[PDB]
RNA sequence: UGGAGAGUUUGAUCCUGGCUCAGGGUGAACGCUGGCGGCGUGCCUAAGACAUGCAAGUCGUGCGGGCCGCGGGGUUUUACUCCGUGGUCAGCGGCGGACGGGUGAGUAACGCGUGGGUGACCUACCCGGAAGAGGGGGACAACCCGGGGAAACUCGGGCUAAUCCCCCAUGUGGACCCGCCCCUUGGGGUGUGUCCAAAGGGCUUUGCCCGCUUCCGGAUGGGCCCGCGUCCCAUCAGCUAGUUGGUGGGGUAAUGGCCCACCAAGGCGACGACGGGUAGCCGGUCUGAGAGGAUGGCCGGCCACAGGGGCACUGAGACACGGGCCCCACUCCUACGGGAGGCAGCAGUUAGGAAUCUUCCGCAAUGGGCGCAAGCCUGACGGAGCGACGCCGCUUGGAGGAAGAAGCCCUUCGGGGUGUAAACUCCUGAACCCGGGACGAAACCCCCGACGAGGGGACUGACGGUACCGGGGUAAUAGCGCCGGCCAACUCCGUGCCAGCAGCCGCGGUAAUACGGAGGGCGCGAGCGUUACCCGGAUUCACUGGGCGUAAAGGG
């Protein structure tokens, strides 16, 4: 019994926790953005979306989402937001949208 | 392992002289001449008509005995011959001859095939520089055998040389009788060897 | 010998233990104790260099005891005698001594060849004295047991979850090292 | 990563090495990409070691990071030498 | 470049036709016998249980810390301290532990083989190039104290670094939505908008090295999907309900019923689905004239599982053999509350079983990993040990030598056989002893050259004092099967349908070429035979190449 690979496990635990923090928060932010989009608040909503995007990017940069997954997520969010905005709003801050 | 044991008995069994001692197997003493029949009790009995298989088997045995080899080795040689293209019998014979011991015997280095083999084993026989001690050594054409450096001054070898002094060698062979040397030139064809064996029968036996 | 606890009245046990003295080490035999006469006579192996004889204060000397004594004699040992349970009120060592004398063995207090040390097997009594006596006997009799051709003896052979085929060996002669070919009977390795 | 390395074949006491291109995480006998050369330690043949040079160079260029022994062999052959 | 048959239903024949046999082979095994040497190779059974030792770590050139050691002090001493250090010890941090090594239970499936596809994708390390690397903050181990708990271990408070984490700045770039253009499924280019970088140590330090961050290009490694090929059973005939398609979303590196919501009612099937059994698959191997047939040991790839099952986490990559969590099963301790385990890694233990090796030495070679490096690690591997388990190589002498010893055996009593075999003469000289003695190992390392090419230096051997050479030097293990026909090779005694043999016909009930023995022979030979399976013969499942009036067979 007993090997110095418990260290790795410990490391992973910490990393897992950090990952969870990154990811859950991101998810929450996304949800909030979606909610904002729902009625047509636009500017604040846009800001929130931007923040979420930033968070996602940060996660990608670190050892969380990584790669193109983050990008995909962003696309999903942004497109959804745009769709929601079609029900009243139009880009008020400029923000995440390409206008 | 060798056959080992009683030799001219085998000759008797076949009914044709097999020259398995050299001398005595040349004189009135090979038992071919004094008595010509098979060994043991029913040798002098009425000889029954042998089956088709049997004759072939006998021939094969004769051949093997003549070349003095283990059966497995013989089989392997045959297989090799079959694999190679040409005349599966003549080629096979040639291959067998190419066995170092046989070559030595031919070159008159030793008066008997077993004797030759023994000589080869006991480091008395050199193939182009190195003393070679295994009679299963196959010689490819245009290659030099010699009585070894430290075996040139032994009595038996001298005697052998004397015996072969005067009497000529096979067309595939050349020997330097002065310096106990012997080049294996051509690969020996069937026509060169007036052996009593019929290779065809052997081949047939092998087939199945 | 070490002070730990009691194992119980079980009729098995692992093998020989090593009791420690100021002069040396003394090997004590802890196989199945009673034998129930495993072998009547081996061939003449000399398992133990010496053999002590335990005599109860309640039972006295038994046919079993006699047999043990005989075995010891056969082996080649100057017999030490021990009167067990002397703290309890039914103890009579004098009787035991008399019996021994009758048998043939004369203690040193009367003038003879036998060694008699009574022991208490409950409180902690005379053990050290006994050990000392044994040591003295060893130096007197010259019972000493390596550069010679190695020799041992099989005490017991068994099987384990945390090993395999295990054989409890006692060394007579030589130096035994891990990683060497040995034979014992017809079984080798 | 991709390595130029030596693959043991042959017999006991008669070793033979294939100067070969393969992935790092492989059997030292395993599925290699390409046989670029061969090497006999025992120096038994006249043409005892031989490697095709151009292929090796190409591999290097791509990024085949050789083993030390392999590198040495290559140098001996005349791959790393430039003019 | 390749193909042998025979014995047997009968009084005899001809066929039809089964059975049996020679041939070769096995991861074999058993019996008897047994010299070596080379090489290959050795739980095909219970994927049963498993001890012990080891099998995967390493970097102080990432960083703090304790234990010690020194060189020197500040220090009277003792501290404490400071560095250079030398090692350790554990921690953080990184990289590797997904490679290597094993087993073949499951899985008959895109699992594999194969040929493609990926405009539907990833790829740490490696290389190619581009661009960077500006500032500020923080926690957390270790450590110290404080508990809880039998132990396993563990919770609480505080401290502290760092390539740990965070945040701001820059933007070569890229990421995304939207638009436009060219493509053609999500490929490439561009515009507006939003978002995203990082980190340092080392010295011969004003100079380079290792690392770094983003990107594209490659490289290999894969993920996923499809075309075709993939066992038997039809006495398995209907199967299906996330099942078949859609829309939307989730999840993924990525597509997809992968998953979910909702709509639709399909989808597959006798060109064999579903069900049962069976089985890893192949490159191959064995056989065979070939077509085929069987098998998948070792070696190479791929898959799958690491007591059984389930599931995530971390990362370039696992659903993770020597990581994790959980339930069950089992073994192991318990102060009964709880933990510890996993050999299908090497060796070994047992148990099953006909049967299968050494608890070996080594990092020397190759390869792996980490590392600037030395170097550390390595049951990968290199070798050694055991086993005639295969295959091959050699020895058990050779040359003489009776019109024929003895011994034994038959005889028709003359004789014949063993048999030139022996004895005996001559010669050689495995073993054996001495003397030497390797190839495998030239590099990484240092110095000169710029740390490049190139030049020189040096070390480094488990095997192994082995192989092998040089000298000497003994005549120095023969066994097993069979002997009626197949089928090679025959007589006598003993036995009397008994004892026995047998693979098949069948031999044996008083002269047995078939039984026991003896001689003699024949086959092989350090082996030979028996058993088991597989192929062959068997054109007995016939594609090449069997047929069907009466043989088995035409359905009414
Ligand atoms: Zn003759």
């Amino acid at each position: 019994r007993n090997l110095s690979a418990l260290k790795r496990h410990r490391q992973s635990l910490k990393r897992r926790l950090r990952n969870k923090a990154k990811k859950s928060a991101i998810k929450t932010l996304s949800k909030k953005a979606i909610q904002l989009a729902q009625e047509g608040k636009a500017e604040e909503a846009l800001k929130i979306m931007r923040k979420a995007e930033s968070l996602i990017d940060k996660a990608a940069k670190g050892s969380t989402l990584h790669k193109n997954a983050a990008a995909r997520r962003k696309s999903r969010l942004m497109r959804k937001v745009r769709q929601l905005l079609e029900a009243a709003g139009a880009p008020l801050i400029g923000g995440g949208l390409s206008a | 392992g060798r056959y080992i044991g009683p030799v001219c008995r085998l000759c008797r069994r076949e009914g044709v002289k097999l020259y398995l001692k050299g001398e005595r197997c040349y004189s009135p003493k090979c038992a071919m001449e004094r008595r010509p029949y098979p060994p043991g009790q029913h040798g002098q009995k009425r000889a029954r008509r042998p089956s088709d298989y049997a004759v072939r088997l006998r021939e094969k045995q004769k051949l093997r005995r003549i070349y003095g080899i283990s059966e497995r080795q013989f089989r392997n040689l045959f297989e090799e011959a079959s694999k190679k293209k040409g005349v599966t019998g003549s080629v096979f014979l040639g291959l067998l001859e190419s066995r170092l011991d046989n070559v030595v015997y031919r070159l008159g280095f030793a008066v008997s095939r077993r004797q030759a083999r023994q000589l080869v084993r006991h480091g008395h026989i050199t193939v182009n520089g190195r003393r070679v001690d295994l009679p299963s050594y196959r010689v490819r054409p245009g290659d030099e055998i010699a009585v070894a450096e430290k075996s040139r001054n032994l009595e038996l070898i001298r005697q052998n040389l004397e015996a072969m002094k005067g009497r000529k060698v096979g067309p595939w062979l050349s020997l330097d009788v002065e310096g106990m040397k012997g080049k294996f030139l051509r690969l020996p064809d069937r026509e060169d060897l007036a052996l009593p064996v019929n290779e065809q029968l052997v081949i047939e036996f092998y087939s199945r | 010998r070490i002070a730990e606890k009691e194992a119980g009245g079980i009729t098995q046990h692992v093998g020989a233990f090593e009791v420690k003295t100021p002069q040396g080490t003394v090997v004590f035999i802890d196989t199945p104790g009673h034998e129930a006469f495993t072998t009547i006579r081996q061939r003449g192996a000399k398992v133990a260099d010496i053999a002590v004889i335990v005599i109860a204060a309640d039972d006295g000397i038994m046919p079993q005891t006699e047999e043990a004594i005989a075995h010891a004699k056969a082996a080649g040992a100057k017999l030490i005698f021990a009167i067990n349970k002397i703290d309890l009120p039914q103890a009579d060592p004098e009787k035991v001594k008399r019996q021994l004398m009758e048998r043939g063995f004369v203690p040193e207090e009367y003038g003879g060849d036998a060694i008699v040390i009574p022991i208490s097997a409950k409180t902690g009594q005379g053990v050290q004295d006994l050990l000392e006596m044994i040591l003295l006997l060893a130096e007197l009799e010259d019972y000493r047991a390596p550069n010679a051709e190695p020799r041992g003896v099989i005490l017991e052979s068994k099987l384990d979850k945390q090993a395999g085929i295990i054989a409890n060996m006692l060394v007579q002669e030589g130096t035994f090292r891990v990683g060497d070919y040995v034979v014992a009977g017809e079984a080798y390795g | 990563m991709v390595k130029i390395r030596l693959a043991r074949f042959g017999s006991k006491h008669n070793p033979h090495y294939r100067i070969v291109v393969t992935d790092a995480r492989r059997k030292r006998d395993g599925k290699y990409i390409e046989k670029i050369g061969y090497y006999d330690p025992r120096k038994t043949t006249p043409d005892w070691l031989k490697v095709d040079v151009e292929r090796a160079r190409y591999w290097l260029s791509v990024g085949a990071q050789p083993t030390d022994t392999a590198r040495r062999l290559l140098r001996q052959a005349g791959v790393f030498r430039q003019e």
